[PDB]
């Protein structure tokens, strides 16, 4: 749902990748290499995290019996209580259900978010040196060795270097 | 020469529901409704009292069973189905409210009210209230007439709550198996027990007659009760069918009352009890006994409600 | 040469509210609060009983009206304003709790308690309880003294619940128009009716005297009741002002009780009733009778709550 | 609200279009033609759908009378009940109102979503062959007949074909 | 030559919580739980009645205190702890329900029931109900026997609700300090007060005897009550221990009842009251007295809940 | 959270700017100038606005005492009431807490939204005349005086004018 990346224009996703949530698969000089992006991986994690520490919570509200399991109470008040009780059970069953769906919708669309914010920051690094393949790859129009890959990966990559190269190469 | 972005997945994931979908596969999710009980009253740390064969209201009257308990003191109070508030058949007037009081009392502390008696018996005992041989309630006294049919000379007694806390005053009316037998005990005529506090007045006249044998005895003693205030006085005007309270009972503090069928366990500590054990969780919702007491998660109908902790699982 | 993306719209759309706006035009929306009633007790499929002029508590006592109903059997029970629980003026002690029981009973099944009577009448009839001529309650017997002023010899009777289900035991006290007239019927003195079950004891002494004519009669018979358990015995000790139960009444099962002023209709089936008809919907919220029973939507105050099913409507 | 497309940079929208929710208006060789995009149209629909089948729901919770329309109950307990009752009526009126706004906000922002995911996938097809007009059109800098339009529409359109053409044409 | 976009910030912002974070700095936020009380019953515009030393149930009986109030009329009714429903010790049977009625009455309007008396006194006065010297309740009459020990000739009286609204009928039973003294007033024997309405019957027999001195008097008069309907009749059959009602009391309209310890203030107008003052807000949640009445915000446990009204505050 | 702009690729934000929420800092001919964008500023404001006027609300639901501060009611019914009461206090404390977080999450992500819709409309104006610097600036490759800045600011800026200039300048 939403945002476009996860199950969408990024055509499925990667069982290979086990170092985090997000990452880069490349191919160049040596061949294929895959290395997870810890800042996008920890951004998602640190947000889900914050939900669990809200919902996994210590309700100090105490309640006590009004009721009796062993010598059932007067009939009239007993029926009022169950009513009141069940009237509430409803509310919470509703409240719980809806909470879990609301947050699963946001948990998911939150994941799709952190991916569209990565793709579209690696387009801002790679200026006019490369192009949008369609499904979630850039075409680095010019060679990029396993130190040039690593310069995109740790956000140094100067596009000034290879701009002169790509300028023509891209024709 | 190229570069690809993307995300993780797994062989198979966990199905959850979203706002718009019933069952999207996601990577890691976790369960949000507690289902796992512990079949014991997880009581670590806690000053606990398992009444067993004493019934909570017995701790004021003092039948045989409730002898070890006449001045119990507690954080938790466990009530048992075996347990019973009486020896001489009868029952407590306005019962369940009183238990709701004693359950949260932190236990009770007794003090004598100081009644002595001129011109009657002070001592009536039954074969159902057995101590050494045949005995009675320990906190009470079966007040009779001196010999068979004789005068119950009309009486008045009174107890001032000395203390800053409120008291609990108890007394019983004796519904004797017949009008004939009401005499054999107390003497004849309109048998008026009267009870004046100050924030309460009222009266009680025994209704004697036939009713089937319980512990093989056809009579009944039912007990009544009031909360006597700091400084106040209660006054007991009567002429028969009266069970007189030896002692008034004050509350020690603060406690949790539960009712259960399972055993204590000092190993595991817990705050959410019910008659089937102890709900130890940090989950916002439990699906276990909708009358769980203590500090619980919320009851819900749902058995499972899976909350997502990862992205969409997409493989090829 | 060129290409444009865009989205649909329409001439005029439907205004809904969002989290941040009060009234954005959207394409299709649908209504989320049920407003449409059906003025009948949509009863298709369902074993139904419309008491009409019988009042629900009448199905135990058995006045004239409640003759066709002394052993009704049902899924739904409809109660009517016309209906009435009595013939000889008086009323039911602890009334509304009992109806809350019988409404959910699935209907009742009677069994005689087997009391016969030595040394009294068994038969007292009134001009307000009319069968052929003047009659009485069918499940009960006005127990008197043999002739005018004569002895009501003190009695005891008893019924054991044979069955595995609980029973309903009923009986009445007769408040006769005066002390003078209390004699004319039963004889003089403290007229004690006593009632010992086992999980219940208690007693009843008639209070005779003046009170205005209802069905042109100045007396009252009020009925009392208890739930007798599997194996237990009730015991009836008395000496006057007693209406004796012929039969104890057991519950068949499970039913919905409603109260209504509208008619039955076997065409349309429904599960959400109230006194104005039947709420047939699949909507989460109804705005109709906030005491609708059965399986309902939720009452809300809102008349309309429009949920969007399309995009923003934008024309030029 | 949000996302930018629906009522935003896409300056209003199309009463003409009756084949779905979303679509393409073009002009070329023959002239103007409009054909709805069934995958974006059914993606939105299938998501709204899923909401209705959640809210349009069968609550088996039964409740029964504690109350009495005909011989009103004791006065004390009667006032407790109404209280308890009205205390709840409040809750649901709140709960309902808020549900409907929450989901209308998401229903809407969900629509705006599926449009920004279309525009920005037809930019990924059309590589460096065309440009962002401003309000929701690309300028195909090179002719595209009513079989070349259809190649974008069913996601075949190779940008390699017309890249050579647009390269200069775009100057 | 270039161009930059960005957003505002500030030196220091306000910390709020989000769905995923506990304390993000944002620019402007505002508080969503009302904490600020006003220590007065903000009563602008409103027809108000501060009972002070009259207790709400006194406005029917009419003791000294409640003299200025026997026909009060109001929008708001304030009750005070100083206030009291009685002069001759005793109390109101089924008290708190009645107040729940009178609080919402809009005030009461009295009408005499028109009882005169052949062959008794009509006038019994006490040293605790002081007017000029020693007096009684104004809406009632202590009905006695003509001279000491003499006949209380058995009586019946009756009042028809003429009006279209329901009435409130009141009466008292006198529990005299002893059986000896029950005679000194009314004469001897079973002292039966009986009370037949039509949608209600019942009876009352005094229970005389010892109970400690309150206002230095050892007796009690407790009052009972019924709601008499349009067209109905009540009937009062008795032979002693009866306090007879001079007047029946009808309700004027609609009012708010509160209980408070703070003073009135006509300057500030408000609709959410409690015993500590007036909750004036537009906020959805208050954290003040969880029994605040009137039209309030919702009670919550939270002291503060900060809602954001700006973006993320990010400085260097 | 979400969307990328506010605290993200726009590396912090501007205490200088006091004329609204959003804006443009430039440098050119004269030097630096900052002027707030009132349409994006009022779009955010008008949306928050609409929340407050929902939550700051007149609940006519009245409630009355069932209860008694001065002569406490019977013990049995008293304990039922507190129960019922506290059972509700729970619900609202839950309901309130969750409402405020839900809306603060949307309030925030709503702000980040109106910024990504500005950046990415000033890219649609500036066609192929400029480039994405990385952190929230375009490089206008060609001079833009303090009337040319103002043409972007009031949405006139024709990219046709300076396209010829940037075409080469950008190499
Ligand atoms: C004299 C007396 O005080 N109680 C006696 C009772 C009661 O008279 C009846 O139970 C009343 O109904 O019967 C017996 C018994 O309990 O074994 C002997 C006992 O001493
Ligand atoms: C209230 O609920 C419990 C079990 O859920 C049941 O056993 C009890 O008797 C109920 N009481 C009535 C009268 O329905
Ligand atoms: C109780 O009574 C005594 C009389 O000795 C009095 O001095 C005291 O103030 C009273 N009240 C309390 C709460 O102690
Ligand atoms: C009831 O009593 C009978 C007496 O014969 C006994 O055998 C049986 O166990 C009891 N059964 C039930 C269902 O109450
Ligand atoms: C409870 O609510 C109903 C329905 O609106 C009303 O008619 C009824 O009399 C209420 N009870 C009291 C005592 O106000
Ligand atoms: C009350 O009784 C009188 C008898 O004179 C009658 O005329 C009137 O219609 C009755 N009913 C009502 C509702 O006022
Ligand atoms: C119910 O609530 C209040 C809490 O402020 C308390 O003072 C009151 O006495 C409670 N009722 C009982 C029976 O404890
Ligand atoms: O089970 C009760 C019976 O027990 C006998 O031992 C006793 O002598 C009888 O009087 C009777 O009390
Ligand atoms: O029902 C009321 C009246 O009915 C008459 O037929 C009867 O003869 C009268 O005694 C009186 O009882
Ligand atoms: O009020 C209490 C006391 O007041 C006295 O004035 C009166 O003479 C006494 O009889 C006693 O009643």
């Amino acid at each position: 749902g939403l945002f476009g990346a996860i199950a969408g224009f990024i055509e499925n996703g990667w069982e290979g990748l086990i170092d985090g949530w997000y990452g880069f698969r490349h191919q160049n000089a040596q061949g294929e290499g895959t290395a997870a992006d810890y800042k996008s991986t920890q951004s998602a994690i640190d947000q889900i995290t914050g939900k669990l520490n809200r919902l996994i919570a210590k309700t100090n509200q105490q309640f006590e019996l009004i009721d009796n399991e062993f010598n059932e109470v007067e009939k009239q008040i007993g029926n009022v209580i169950n009513w009141t009780r069940d009237s509430i059970t409803e509310v919470w069953s509703y409240n719980a259900e809806l909470l879990i769906a609301m947050e699963n919708q946001h948990t998911i669309d939150l994941a799709d978010s952190e991916m569209d914010k990565l793709y579209e920051r690696v387009k801002r690094q790679l200026r006019e040196n490369a192009e949008e393949d369609g499904t979630g790859c850039f075409e680095i129009f010019h060679k990029c060795d396993d130190d040039c890959m690593a310069s995109i990966r740790n956000n140094t990559y100067d596009h000034r270097k290879y701009r002169e190269e790509a300028m023509q190469n891209r024709i | 020469d190229k570069i690809c972005l993307g995300h993780h997945a797994v062989s198979n994931g966990t199905k959850v529901n979203t706002l718009t979908e019933r069952g999207v596969e996601v990577v890691n999710a976790t369960e949000t409704v507690e289902r796992t009980n512990i079949p014991r009253i997880c009581s670590k740390g806690k000053r606990t009292v398992d009444l067993g064969q004493c019934g909570l209201l017995g701790t004021i009257t003092g039948p045989p069973q409730c002898d070890q308990f006449l001045e119990f003191s507690a954080d938790l109070i466990i009530e048992r189905r075996e347990g019973s508030d009486v020896c001489y058949p009868g029952k407590f007037v306005n019962e369940e409210a009183l238990r709701q009081i004693l359950r949260e009392s932190g236990g009770i502390d007794k003090e004598t009210m100081g009644f002595t008696y001129n011109g009657i018996r002070t001592n009536g005992v039954t074969s159902a209230c057995k101590r050494s041989g045949s005995s009675f309630y320990a906190e009470m006294k079966w007040l009779l007439s001196n010999t068979d049919n004789a005068a119950f000379p009309q009486m008045t007694k009174s107890y001032k709550n000395t203390r800053k806390s409120p008291a609990i005053i108890v007394w019983g009316i004796h519904h004797s198996v017949s009008t004939a037998e009401q005499t054999k005990l107390y003497g004849s005529g309109n048998k008026l027990v009267t009870v004046g506090s100050s924030n309460y007045q009222q009266s009680f006249v025994p209704s004697p007659g036939a009713r089937p044998q319980v512990n093989g005895l056809s009579g009944r003693i039912d007990f009544h009760w009031l909360i006597l205030n700091p400084n106040d006085t209660v006054t007991f005007s009567f002429n028969g069918a009266f069970i007189a309270p030896d002692r008034a009972s004050f509350l020690r503090g603060k406690s949790m009352g539960i009712q259960s069928g399972v055993q204590v366990d000092a190993n595991c500590e817990g705050d959410c009890y019910h008659s089937g054990g102890t709900i130890i969780s940090n989950l916002p919702f439990q699906n276990i006994d909708s009358r769980a007491v203590g500090k619980c998660p919320r009851y819900v109908k749902q058995r499972s409600l899976l909350l997502a902790t990862g992205m969409k699982n997409v493989p090829e």
